[PDB]
């Protein structure tokens, strides 16, 4: 019940996010 | 705000009702008090609405009693019993109100002598001359003290001077041996 | 844009610019002017192959610029060079943490509020940035 | 000296308001109450603005009723019902109030038959010949009792003998299903 | 709803019971306050029943007392004494109520001189002209304070102008040396 | 006894106070409710002295209000606002009070439109027909819902019929956002 | 059931106590209140008996107050500070009373200019035409605002219209610094 309360980071895998830039 | 859950008195959900009307004649203690109930119910939950005429064919001052039976299961010695009233009166009375004891081999009592009765005092919410509210409990023994009768419950309403008149309200009474379980948005 | 902190609104002043959510499907949409198709005009009965080879090499230089190198720096990096950050006067980033902050729950115990639970987060934590040289004068900003 | 955040009763915030005016007909329980509401508001949150004139034409004793419809999505068997009333009369009739529960069909009744009405007694801060005034609640059980109905609540106001005569205040009433945030200084 | 277990004040079970009749005359406390009892109970624990004529033979304002006798065994210094009355006046007096202690070598007083007795203020629930009602306690020094006295409390009550006619209701009161066990559903 | 130190409306100390006299003219919620207040306090916190004559120029039944602007700081959405009410009236009139809300773009409200004004109704400790007196709370959202308007809030005082005469009392109230440190013995 | 221990209001035990007779005649908030007290206790633990006449010699409304000196060693910016009240009047004149405080540098104040008053709204338990009852208190600063000065704290009993005639009963009053301390059985 420590993962369970935070949403995962989804890192492993290539990248989704084009935003234009970076973007925090 | 946070709602307050808890309550001196919890009236019966859908059931132990019963409507009074005609006549009621309140008596003195000396003789013997009417209780206006043949279908008197005893999940120890009853709620009695009144819509009758008060009337002084016997005694001018006195009282009438709106009775139930208890529940004699429970092996606790003694248990909680809580009333609410509401009457408003035609005639200027003044009433009183508080909860009452007292036993009988009979299983439907239409009357009660007034040196049979035990009182239990309550906080009285309003007592204008035309109108008393109450809404308390108090603690009484459930056991029959006498081995062989049924032990009734109830709430008594007197005056010093009554008056010919129409009533309306609602007695209602229980006996606490449940709390209605109840939605509590923060859980 | 905005010139002086009094040009700034009262929610902004007092508690800082809002910033994106954590990034999802319906967060991190494609920059909203992303091409949806590339129109190349042709003569009325023809069509310059050449061209159209040219024009595809072309949309590639605006998509990859729309996608992620809006930034001149970035576009820079492209060509696999670099960029001081004095080159667009930006920021420099000297220390990035991050962290989960749980906590535990209190129970309720009076009549009413036996059953109950409030939450009370409470996390510790550690920021620390490694000796850091300062060229030139100017200010060490810590935000959160 | 410290805050009390707990209520009998939260009166609905900017919302399911309503003013009645014009003339007030009580009845009798043997007939059918005046459900003084055709814009009967529901999220079990209302507030009812009176400025009418009580008037006698059919009974000179009896009762009306201001309504509000539950929300029965709960699954929670049975919630708690809180009302507020503050009622001045020009005319002495000595007021009394109560929670109520009624079921029918139709989704703005304008009237209900005594014998469908269900109640609910409760501590009446004031009941003077010409004011009523109290803030209380009960534990009503929400799901429709007849397959097919739609459940309401409210508080009823009645009368051993009325009088024709204005009358003022404000019914609210609601049902708990959500507690009001409220800033509390310390925490 | 959850059931309320506290209360201000327990009225005795099944014993310290007596009924007062006949007249009662009140008194100024210039002079001698009447204690209504001869069968002055004492488990602190008291009930009395009113059904007597309130007599204005000798003032037109004053007071009576209805006293119980305090056990001072405890060796702690002070301990709550708790009142519940319901008195209905039939002549508009406008009664009054509060708890009183005072000392007597006597085990049966009859009269206490109204230069000896100390009050104690209470939360009157309802003072109409025809009845008042009250549930409350204080805190009162439990010893002797004269060697060789028996410690008294009880309510009094009082009026500004009494009006010659009948009363009836009860005098509870109770010196909390024990809490009643009850019955609650969840333990 | 331990004291209690929980209280549903506490008053200002020291501050925010301002004596009302004059005549106080009251009127119907079809038009303009009088805000007898030029030097309207507002840390809500608001101690107003009334010694004026009630008098019925306009209407024969109506009300008056005493106000006292929120602080609009807090981010919380809403807080709790306590008013607390003594008035004795001179001819009986049967008061009734309650708390509002209602907004204005003026720094100091002469009156305001019925239409305009939101109700709270409070548990009203008394109501006879010389006497209204109350100690309770409601709780109100404190953001202004029109963008550029000041909130205003306090306590209303209505009646079904008023009687000319002379009022007296005291008419407090406050928005708690700070709760006012007390010396408790046992700490 | 369990004993209510928690009480606003705790009368002082033994001590603090002075009868006041005679004539009392109330006066309006332009001039000097009455402080009915020469033998002005302060421990504050006051209890004042009244056995007195309410005269209206001067005005027709106004009026009196009963005060105790406040204790001042305390670090704490301010405590709490309760009264108990139980008055019945014989003329019909609706009482209301109320916590109050004012300093002056005599010991003994005989009047106080109405100008000099800073009132304290409280809980009115009863408010008829013949008495009023109360037990509540209010949060006060208890050091003196002008150095120099001695602070007296008590409560005022007013009236929009007096009636001649008798008035009895007992204003009880205390700042609390201790509670009593009380027997519970079940410790």
């Amino acid at each position: 019940m420590k993962k369970a309360r935070r949403s995962p980071s989804r890192r492993k895998g290539a990248r989704l996010w084009y935003v234009g830039g970076s973007q925090f | 705000m946070y709602q307050n859950f808890v309550t001196k008195h919890d009236t019966a959900i859908q059931t132990s009702r019963f409507s009074v009307t005609g006549n009621v004649i309140p008596a003195a203690p000396t003789g013997n008090i009417p209780v206006i109930n043949g279908g008197s119910i005893t999940a120890e939950r009853a709620v009695v609405n009144l819509y009758a005429n008060m009337n002084v064919s016997t005694s001018s001052d006195g009282s009438f009693i709106v009775a139930m039976k208890v529940d004699t299961s429970p092996t606790d010695p003694n248990c909680v019993i809580s009333a609410g009233v509401n009457l408003s009166f035609a005639g200027t009375s003044y009433p009183i109100v508080g909860i009452v004891r007292f036993e009988s081999a009979s299983e439907q009592p239409t009357s009660i002598a007034g040196s049979e009765v035990e009182h239990y005092p309550i906080e009285m919410s309003v007592g204008s001359g035309g109108v008393c509210s109450a809404r308390d409990c108090a603690t009484v023994d459930i056991h029959p003290r006498t081995s062989g009768n049924n032990v009734f419950v109830g709430v008594i309403c007197s005056s010093a001077k009554w008056t010919s008149g129409r009533v309306i309200g609602t007695i209602a009474t229980t006996q606490v041996i449940h709390e209605y379980q109840v939605l509590q948005p923060l859980k | 844009t905005e010139a002086n902190p009094s040009n700034l609104n009262e929610d902004d002043a007092r508690y800082g610019f809002r910033c994106c959510h954590l990034k999802n499907i319906w967060s991190a949409p494609l920059p909203p002017e992303t091409k949806l198709a590339e129109e190349m005009g042709i003569e009325s009965n023809s069509i310059d192959i050449m061209g159209l080879q040219a024009a595809y090499a072309q949309l590639h230089t605006e998509q990859e610029r729309t996608y992620f190198m809006q930034r001149y720096r970035d576009v820079i990096s492209s060509f696999g060079g670099s960029t001081s950050y004095d080159a667009d006067n930006r920021p420099l980033l000297v220390m990035h943490t991050d962290f989960w902050a749980s906590g535990y729950d209190v129970d309720g115990t009076d009549q009413s509020s036996l059953g109950q639970f409030s939450g009370r987060v409470q996390q510790t934590f550690k920021h620390s940035v490694p000796r850091f040289f300062v060229p030139e004068h100017g200010v060490m900003m810590t935000l959160a």
